[PDB]
């Protein structure tokens, strides 16, 4: 048998509601590495709302 | 939110916890939520006479909190305080304005319609539970979309739809009614059951999935 | 209802948003010759070295496409006598008006409402990138043809996602934060500096939906309101 | 118009720019075999986890494409007697004149006017990237076929972008700045140096449609001339 | 720009602000544009008799500036006192040169026609408002394209379009007139409403959507 997967991502934010922010998710990246002295991540967001002012 | 449950014939609390959560071990939190002593379930009803509040028998209602609020002590305390009356917190309590339903139905969309009322004596009437939700839905449906002085886009454009009795007007009225009902987050969705157009007055009915 | 013999056929009709408010009920006098509906899925398949993995993310955006021709002979209208060419020109004008006005990213008003009376179903639609393609070949010289493609946003039964009225129990706009901010603004600069000093000192000593009833989230608001009516130091705390 | 009810339809016509002023036109003797108008839209739909996002950025280019031929028999003309071959050759010459010396040399006309009397529509068009295409097939010993694709600049009713007049209420030229610049040109080196020093002094201690009627935009412009002519310092301020 | 509005019976300023600007909170600044005392809207006519200038009642005309100009203090100051003069200033003022309205129609595309006139006493006549716009449009239509000594490309080729009164020439004349009318940025657009050619005289009419 072949496994079935149904991903469901949730995002929480603490200083706009976090649930509304997580609805517009499209994709993200998370670069963590012990070789370098820094861990960095990136998040892609939709253009439905003007996030620059929020 | 929660799920209602009725005790089966000599049903086991651990079996209930396993059914409603999968893992059997969560029964320790459920009994604390229900605020029950060690005799969680007893077949004999006469045993409940000793400690009715802290003893459940067959056919007794029980509260099944969601998985997220299982270990929340505040949720446990609030559910213990509001056993069997927990629906009121979500739907809420509000002043009753449907003094007489026999009168204001005919007037329909117009001004000088509703008014507060008093039930019993002294204490002002307040509508709670499912009746409060029905009253809120009826008030939202009757009010125009842009009538109130604040937070516009509240109401419906039903009064503008009076006119020809052609089928497309009926479908437009159906869509407007469904849009108005779905505007409230407390209603999951709505759908038509039956429609009737006889004479010169539209008739129809709708069903709404009221939470809890 | 279709032409099943019990009820007469009902033709598909559109409902565009008018610029000055309201909607215009555009109705086709001839049903589309061809009707196609697609329901793509976001399922993806990836082959691992020893097993297949099936992963799904949910329903994708649907596509509605149809093609037809307008009538030739004149037919009466509810407020006039419009021929097929006039109907097609009006449809083109409405589509152009709806497309041009959407230069601000998206129109704040309602989207295009599609009413399919041939089979019981309703949708909220938007103009597809294919757009309104109009052609008239040598065959059938006096009959126009229109091709329309659309993308479904959601069922017309449900309202807008952002316009849904939440519970909003208690108070979403607490007065405690407002009056705390007003008091802090009214305080002198030295008072705010001493408040910052006290906050830093308290931070050093760490180690080494709102409702007044049945809620703890607003505990800090009540405490933050205090320490100004009572002089708990030369300024507030937290 | 068309052949039904109304009088005989008028054929499609093309208007081209004449080099020596005026305009010259070209009317097709035979209506096109095929006529396709594409009106796409520049809108993309992308779905998030539990919602659909729709964004639009205005109307797309309306592409016009049609195919036709030229009758072999002759027909009366405004001047002379031109057959189908001569008409097609003249069309090729006009298209070459509009195209060959478009990017090179200079062409007086900035656009072509496309008239559809049969369809009752008018547009301003330019040659598409596909361009003109001429072919003669096996079953056309004497006929000639032409295929052309066009892109609509815009509606012919609207005026040109360069021939647009703004409101322009009040004076448009700030004469105060002009005479300030004129006066400053006559100043000596020391006066300009003192002006720069004064501007620096004022600059470093700051924070701590010309019409005088129904506006205040041209305030500091008048002050500059008055300060210069009267003299606020050796050179002036601001 | 500013949208004209008429006070409705038993209407409040809050509803007026909410209908146009959406948020009722903007009404605090909207009153300053109208230059009204605390009795902003009063049904009683004799109440306004005490100070009609600084009061408004039913049937009076209000000013509704756009959101961008709502916050501008200069717009508030100008709209407080000008009131009806805003339209004339918005459309501008210019000298009136329609001395002989009967005569200039008889000589189309002819020079030495327009001339100044006199109205009032001892002062050259002036035009304002929609009349000024119509006069400017008529002058632009009559003025040939390449005749003015400065800022060329002003006018139309109406003199050159005389021909065989055939339909294509009629459509060309229509397009030329539409381009001439739409040259001014103040006018939104134009479109023909009726065509009529009989004998050797061309007749027609057009409609223009003037802003405000």
């Amino acid at each position: 048998m072949r496994r079935i997967r149904r991903p469901k991502v949730r995002i929480e934010i603490v200083t706009y509601n976090g649930d509304e922010f997580g609805a517009k998710l499209l994709g993200f990246q998370t670069k963590n590495s012990m070789e370098d002295d820094s861990s960095v991540f990136q998040i892609n967001m939709a253009g439905d709302t003007y996030w620059d002012k929020l | 939110r929660f799920k209602k449950h009725v005790v089966q014939h000599e049903e086991t609390m651990q079996a209930i916890a396993q059914r409603y959560y999968g893992d059997v071990s969560y029964w320790i939190d459920l009994v604390e939520h229900n605020n029950l002593k060690y005799p969680y379930l007893v077949e004999t009803d006469e045993e409940k006479m000793k400690d009715p509040e802290r003893l459940a028998s067959t056919g007794d209602t029980l509260i099944i909190p969601i998985e997220s609020d299982l270990t929340d002590v505040s949720a446990k305390e609030i559910n213990s305080r509001d056993k069997d009356v927990l629906v009121e917190l979500a739907l809420g309590r509000d002043l009753n304005i449907t003094a007489d339903e026999k009168y204001f139905n005919e007037h329909g969309t117009s001004d000088n319609i509703l008014a507060f009322s008093t039930n019993g004596n002294g204490d002002l009437d307040t509508v709670k539970g499912i009746d409060n939700m029905k009253q809120q839905l009826q008030a939202r449906l009757l009010t125009p979309r842009g009538s109130l002085m604040l937070h516009p886009n509240y109401g419906s454009d039903l009064h503008n739809l009076f006119g020809l009795n052609i089928p497309e007007q009926a479908t437009l009225i159906e869509m407007e009614v469904l849009r108005t009902l779905t505007s409230d987050n407390r209603v999951k969705s709505a759908n038509l059951i039956d429609w009737k157009i006889q004479g010169n007055v539209y008739s129809g009915q709708f069903s709404v999935e009221i939470k809890s | 209802p279709q032409s099943d013999g019990i009820s007469n056929l009902h033709r598909i009709a559109l409902r565009f948003p008018k610029e000055g408010g309201g909607y215009d009920m555009y109705r086709f006098k001839v049903n589309p010759e061809n009707y196609t509906i697609d329901s793509p899925q976001r399922t993806t398949a990836i082959k691992t070295k020893s097993d297949i993995v099936i992963e799904d993310y949910g329903k994708d955006i649907e596509v509605i496409n149809f093609t037809g021709t307008t009538g030739f002979r004149p037919v009466r209208e509810a407020d006039g006598l419009k021929t097929g060419k006039q109907k097609m020109e009006e449809l083109q004008s409405r589509v152009s008006e709806y497309a041009m006005q959407g230069g601000s990213g998206n129109v704040s008003g309602s989207y295009l409402q599609f009413f399919n009376f041939t089979d019981d179903s309703y949708y909220k639609v938007h103009l597809a990138p294919q757009g309104l393609k109009i052609t008239r070949s040598k065959d059938e010289p006096l009959l126009f043809r229109y091709e329309i493609t659309l993308v479904v946003i959601g069922s017309l039964t449900e309202a807008d996602r952002s316009a849904v009225t939440t519970e909003e129990f208690g108070n979403v706009k607490p007065n405690a934060s407002q009056r705390v901010d007003e008091g802090i603004k009214e305080l002198d600069k030295n008072a705010r500096k001493t408040r910052d000093r006290n906050n830093q000192e308290i931070s050093r000593r760490e180690n080494t939906i709102y409702n007044p009833r049945q809620s703890t989230n607003g505990l800090k608001g009540n405490i933050d309101n205090m320490a100004l009516i009572i002089g708990y130091g030369d300024g507030g705390v937290s």
